[PDB]
């Protein structure tokens, strides 16, 4: 039909065009389904081939305007064309879709998936013509019955991905919701990933609420029953479904993170029942691997600080009873959550895993029941130097001048968490000893009973190398000829009276 | 002062294994002192943000780009621009390792909720620049742009309409140098279509045509350049401006002659007064086709001539076909369609010529030079025929010029609509005395002069650089100010007493602005010989290397004359000249600050004591005044307040002088006349009097106290 349009309306204004093609006949629709794979620009040409009938989205076009539409929308909407070309007749569309008639341009376009999308779908390119028309201008009552109605497979991102430029999210951001359980979770890894950060980005309107709350619900209630029934594993495919909806939470946590703070530490721990709601594994590892950076620490301590506390202080008030411990209810154990965190985030989840070691060394020293917390924190910085191998040297790094120079009250806390370190410490350092061997002469000022302690806890690694004693001898022998106070004797002896002494 | 950037600079260059751990300092720090508001940290910041991508291992190259990107999602406004800044520096700086951020550096891409035309055009050319690198990633940088494109397009947003064409072209251009060729295909016919319809949409296609055509010395490139310039092939003649035969009547008012008419070129042509044949009555006004367009077309026989010099000679002295415009009253008792078909017209023709001549300019051909000449002094003429219809359009005479089309009867009612004049083509150092014609001098110094400070210490003026506004400025100052200074200083000192013969078509006639004009070109030489940042390794040999020039009368010496007498001795040997006639007190503190500036660097025997000599003189220069309004004491006090404190600067604070200068007030009060207790001269005044022998106490009392 190349000389079709181009012959009718080609050259003349008033009578050629209308005249060469008043029933040009096709159906509505000749050229561009008469020459499929047509002639290049070809899909232009007969574009405003059509538009010298007259305008885009026009009433007028009843058969011509709206059967091109009818054309383009349905079987380029879903079946083979040039992906070109499926820019190029959506570009001409979207263009000319600006000069309507009112209502000439109200296709099956206020649910009208129901038209096409509920039953033929499957190729995203024509979604965004529906923002066009849309934008154009209520109509979403067939979004009421579906806001995926029928989403097998494509109700996820290709819905989405236009529901940003023409969304309601009143049942939008809910209908996701629902569609996300056992539709939207039939995707193995793409359940919460793809789906999660479309669904975060289109909670750039709002939805704090109720965009956040079902992140974890849905998370927590897939791990709630793959734990009561016994990246990871078949059984670890957790720590892909967590590593997404974690690091889009901490990467977009910015100006909306205020509110995660707000309600998952305004309702749990308001209604009290959060020991099921504030505690849940995959509930605060955002909590505590989101916190790491700069306007974090302020709220993050103090909540995982009153936490431990009304925790513990009160699920033991009710351990000496039967009156009222034995007809009564059940406890989860605010501590046995935070030992489970430290069990779990074994997989890998670094920046959510080194607020542990942090909160290690900022608790159980300076916390301060009160010897109960100090007594617990041993445990955060303890066991996280027990499981995950690769992040705790600098750990060991952070006690030894966290507690070998300063006041009289280290020697308690620190000094029986260095014991228990470096004594659970299989050779911990047993190559790695460079350190110590500058920390080891600034000790001829420490008090007096710090001193021995510091020689006794060491006194583990002294068995292994000659490098740590041969610079021992040194870095107080020369005490002894000058003052030389009681370290030099307490070290002399120590030294002696010790198998070291031998040989 | 102290820590220079030369010194953190060096740190990197010796403090690599020493700065290592440096890893939080470093980084924690710069973003609180590279966002804050005092000209030297900010420098310093972003010296710290370059550096720190030159210097670091594989997170800390990662940390960068996060931080970056992390500012130019969620920002402010002068930290928008210098994450723009480090940006556009970091990625043209060194483009083959910028890149392995690249999907970071896209997550801006859809999230950036802030743009300006400018921060548009910027944020283009990063993802241009990228986008041109990878292929897959440059599809979906492509799907972006097309994205962006296209929803951009469809946009009725006010500013999404324009921005589409703005960053349209942008990435274009940036396309501009696999089946890229058939997306940018299917992107041209788009452009083409989006526009077709629109006329400002077109004018955005032609000027931002024109700044990337200009700006590119050997990467625009002819077989590539050929696609979108074809379309601009004949366009320009085919129906910009229509055709001149003795007989073209129709629907007009005005009879259109060749009235205003130049015949500067040939004597048989076509090339009519198109203005009236195709414009105006042509269809509904054209906005940019008849002088952007002709900008777009003269610049595409610029950079797309390459050597261009016949294509705008057939009608090179076309005259528009505006009828004689004499009668201005001959407008009065009638308005609306004559007077805003005038105050398009005039504006259009305005537009016609300025090009002309912003085109025309910097061809040095002979004809050329003399044409210039003609279009000079038509400019004045029109432009004096263009300020009596600004009277005659008190109240109404809007911007219909093109206003940049980016965007979305006094003396500064015509600041936005004029077109922008050129950036080689403000230099002809041989205009020659005219008592060069009269205006003219006036006109190229005050096109000079109107921005020649805002760069020292408007956006294709701009885009030049202001050290290179210096350099400039430094190979083509003195061969025009000398010859200009040299004539006129004493011309003016010898013509006013032909002045007192009645000359007044002498006076207001020969230089009746001709006193303007040299307190103009003062104010040029003590703006550009004293730029405020020679204080560096480089302007500082700038200013000596104008030193070896400004020796006027005779020579500065052997190969190196460092002791800087020659350069005051020029600088005494120039005075010799207005210390004879200065024209007013306006241009007294005129030639008191340019002697300050850079005459006034040292203050010691012969120039302290000159200091003397010169505030003795100022308090010297007897009063000339008449009475009016107050306006002259708004700043002939402010500026006696330097004269006096300069006659006590070279000095001291003046508690000998001071006596007989409050004395001096006790004949202040004498009558309707200057300081007088005992001196009868300027240096005072009816009202001068006051505020001056008050800031006279002040300088004495504030210290001698």
């Amino acid at each position: 039909m190349a000389q079709r349009i181009l012959q009718l309306a080609a050259e003349g204004s008033p009578e050629r065009l209308q005249e060469a093609l008043q029933g040009l006949t096709e159906g509505e629709l000749g050229d561009m389904v008469t020459r499929q794979a047509l002639r290049g620009r070809e899909t232009a040409a007969l574009l405003k081939g059509i538009f010298k009938g007259s305008p885009c989205s026009q009433q007028s076009g009843v058969l011509r305007r709206l059967q091109v539409y009818k054309h383009c929308v349905s079987l380029v909407e879903s079946g083979d064309l040039h992906v070109g070309k499926v820019s190029e007749i959506i570009g001409l569309l979207m263009l000319e879709a600006r000069q309507l008639p009112g209502h000439a341009l109200a296709e099956l376009a206020t649910l009208f998936v129901e038209v096409i999308k509920r039953g033929s779908l499957s190729n995203g390119k024509s979604l965004e013509l529906f923002s066009t028309v849309l934008t154009a201008l209520f109509k979403k009552q067939l979004i009421n019955t579906l806001c995926s109605s029928k989403w097998d497979p494509q109700c996820v991102i290709h819905l989405a991905n236009m529901f940003r430029d023409i969304p309601l999210s009143g049942e939008e951001l809910q209908f996701v919701v629902e569609k996300v359980l056992r539709m939207f979770s039939k995707l193995d890894l793409q359940e919460i990933p793809p789906l999660v950060y479309q669904l975060l980005l289109l909670s750039a309107k709002g939805s704090k609420k109720t965009v956040l709350e079902g992140i974890i619900s849905f998370f927590n209630q897939l791990d709630k029953r793959q734990k009561e029934e016994q990246a990871t594993v078949p059984l670890d495919q957790l720590r892909h479904v967590e590593g997404t909806v974690i690091l889009h939470i901490v990467s977009a946590i910015n100006l909306d993170q205020d509110i995660g703070e707000e309600l998952i530490k305004h309702l749990k721990t308001e209604q009290q029942k959060d020991p099921g709601k504030a505690l849940c594994p995959f509930s605060v590892s955002l909590l505590l691997s989101t916190a790491v950076k700069h306007r974090l620490q302020e709220q993050i301590f103090d909540f995982l600080k009153t936490s431990i506390t009304r925790s513990c202080k009160d699920l033991q008030i009710l351990q000496a009873s039967k009156f009222l411990q034995d007809l009564c209810p059940q406890q989860y154990d605010v501590t046995a959550v935070i030992l489970e965190v430290v069990k779990n985030s074994a997989f890998g989840w670094d920046h959510v895993t080194q607020g542990l070691v942090d909160l290690g060394f900022s608790l159980m020293e300076s916390y301060e029941p009160a010897q109960q917390a100090c007594k617990l924190g041993a445990s955060i910085l303890l066991e996280t130097f027990k499981v995950h191998e690769p992040i705790r040297s600098d750990i060991l790094e952070q006690v030894l001048n966290r507690v070998l120079t300063k006041a009289a009250s280290p020697v308690s806390h620190f000094i029986d968490l260095l014991s228990n370190i470096v004594v659970s410490a299989p050779l911990v350092l047993q190559n790695s000893s460079s350190r110590v061997t500058e920390t080891f002469d600034n000790l001829s000022f420490l008090p007096i009973d710090t001193v021995q302690g510091l020689l006794r806890a060491v006194q583990p690694l002294l068995k292994v190398s000659m490098s740590v004693r041969d610079s021992l001898i040194l870095v107080l022998q020369k005490a002894i000829f000058s003052r030389q106070l009681d370290a030099r004797k307490a070290a002399v002896a120590g030294f002696l009276l010790l198998l070291r002494n031998f040989k | 002062g102290c820590m220079p950037e030369q010194l953190m600079q060096n740190a990197f260059q010796n403090h690599s294994m020493v700065i290592k751990d440096f890893f939080p300092s470093i980084l924690s720090l710069a973003q609180t002192f590279l966002h804050s508001a005092h000209p030297a940290v900010v420098s310093f910041g972003s010296c710290m943000y370059k550096q720190a991508f030159a210097v670091f291992d594989s997170y800390c190259q990662q940390e960068v780009v996060c931080a970056l990107v992390t500012h130019v999602c969620s920002g402010n406004e002068t930290e928008l621009d210098i994450s723009l800044d480090v940006l556009t520096d970091l990625v043209i700086l060194h483009p083959s390792l910028l890149l392995r951020y690249a999907t970071f550096v896209k997550t801006i891409l859809d999230s950036m909720q802030k743009l300006n035309p400018c921060q548009i055009r910027k944020l283009f050319y990063i993802l241009s620049t990228l986008a041109f690198s990878q292929r897959q990633e440059g599809s979906y940088i492509q799907d972006d742009m097309h994205m962006v494109i296209r929803k951009w397009l469809s946009s009725s947003v006010p500013n999404h309409k324009q921005m589409g064409i703005i960053g349209a072209v942008t990435m274009m251009g940036s396309v501009a140098l696999i089946e890229c060729d058939g997306q940018l295909s299917t992107l041209l016919d788009l452009v083409g279509f989006c526009c077709e319809q629109t006329p400002e949409v077109l004018a955005l296609y032609y000027d931002e045509l024109a700044n990337l055509i200009e700006k590119q010395k050997g990467n625009l490139d002819l077989q590539l350049l050929d696609k979108f310039g074809k379309s601009l092939v004949e366009d320009f003649p085919n129906d910009f401006v229509v055709d001149l035969s003795p007989t073209v009547d129709g629907s007009f008012l005005f009879p259109v002659k060749s009235l205003y008419n130049l015949d500067e070129d040939e004597t048989q042509g076509a090339i009519a007064i198109n203005l009236l044949p195709l414009v105006s009555q042509k269809r509904v006004v054209s906005p940019i086709c008849l002088s952007p367009c002709f900008r777009l077309l003269r610049l595409y026989t610029g950079e797309q001539n390459n050597g261009s010099l016949e294509e705008i000679d057939a009608l090179l002295g076309c005259p528009l076909y505006l009828t004689d415009l004499e009668v201005e009253g001959k407008l009065d008792s009638l308005s609306k369609q004559e007077r805003e078909f005038l105050c398009s017209l005039l504006f259009y023709a305005l537009n016609w010529f300025r090009e002309v001549v912003n085109a025309f300019c910097q061809q040095q051909d002979a004809e050329m030079k003399g044409k210039v000449l003609t279009r000079l002094q038509n400019i004045t003429e029109l432009q004096n025929v263009l300020g009596k219809c600004l009277a005659a359009t008190p109240g109404y005479v809007p911007p219909p010029a093109t206003f940049d089309s980016e965007a979305p009867a006094q003396l500064q009612s015509y600041r936005p609509y004029f077109r922008e004049l050129d950036l080689e083509v403000f230099s002809v150092l041989h205009c020659g005395l005219l008592t060069l014609g009269p205006a003219e001098l006036c006109f190229l110094l005050d096109d000079m002069c109107w921005k020649l400070e805002h760069v020292l210490t408007f956006s294709h003026l701009c885009q030049r650089s202001p050290k290179e506004v210096a350099v400039c400025v430094v190979k083509l100052l003195k061969p025009l100010c000398n010859h200009m200074e040299n004539m006129h200083n004493y011309f003016q000192t010898v013509i006013p007493n032909q002045g007192v013969v009645d000359e007044s078509g002498l006076n207001i006639q020969e230089y009746q602005l001709m006193s303007s004009c040299y307190h103009q070109l003062l104010l040029a030489f003590r703006l550009l010989f004293a730029w405020s940042g020679f204080s560096q390794h480089e302007n500082s040999n700038l200013l000596r290397s104008a030193l070896q020039v400004l020796a006027d009368r005779l020579k500065p010496g052997e190969t190196e004359f460092l002791p800087l007498e020659e350069l005051i001795s020029e600088s005494f040997q120039y005075l010799l000249n207005f210390q004879a006639s200065i024209p007013s007190f306006q241009c007294a503190f005129i030639l008191t600050q340019v002697l300050m500036a850079i005459s006034e660097k040292p203050m010691t025997g012969w120039k302290r004591e000159k200091m003397a000599s010169l505030a003795k003189q100022f308090l010297c220069q007897s009063w000339m005044k008449p009475g009016g309004d107050r306006e002259k004491g708004s700043h002939f006090n402010s500026a006696l307040h330097t004269l006096l404190c300069v006659y006590l600067e070279h000095t001291d604070n003046i508690l000998k002088a001071i006596e007989e200068i409050s004395s001096v007030g006790v004949p202040e009060l004498i009558n309707s006349a200057k300081d007088g207790c005992s001196s009868t001269y300027p240096t005072l005044s009816r009202q001068t009097f006051p505020v001056f022998f008050r800031v006279m106490m002040a300088q004495l009392e504030s210290s001698v106290k």
